[PDB]
């Protein structure tokens, strides 16, 4: 939901803390029982049930609305 | 003598009751071992159960 409320430049803040959600399911399972990692992302992006996530909507939804009709490429840099 | 025979029923009596604690100290802890047992197979049998749902759910058409 963080990721879906802010522009596309989020992606790296939501792979760092879902590498930290990850971590943290590691450690419970050393002690706890629990589904697996993908099978949860895959529930909270509702693409278990469906061919496609809510992150890959948002980004289609950033693409035609943002991204494309406000950036300028630079090549040199790219 | 009356004396010693006391001594010897009494000393029966001592033995008997000594096999009766036993048996009672190691039902419970029979009693506590297989629950511990039964727990973590409980455990594992939830986790499968859910397990074989989320499966279903991701498979299953309509």
């Amino acid at each position: 939901g963080r990721f879906e409320s802010e522009d596309l430049t989020s992606i790296v803040e939501l792979d760092g803390l879902l590498e930290i959600n990850r971590m943290t399911h590691k450690l419970l399972s050393r002690y706890l029982t629990l589904d697996g990692f993908d099978a949860m992302f895959r529930e909270a992006n509702h693409n278990v049930s469906a061919p496609y996530g809510r992150i890959t909507l948002h980004v289609f939804w950033e693409l035609n609305y943002d991204f494309l009709p406000n950036y300028c490429y630079n090549g040199s840099t790219n | 003598r009356e004396i010693h025979q006391d001594w010897a029923n009494r000393e029966y009596i001592e033995i008997i009751t000594s096999s009766i604690k036993k048996i009672a100290d190691f039902l419970n802890s029979f009693d506590m071992s297989c629950r511990s047992r039964l727990a973590t197979l409980n455990e594992k049998l939830t986790a499968l159960e859910r397990r074989i749902e989320y499966i279903e759910a991701r498979v299953t058409k309509g």
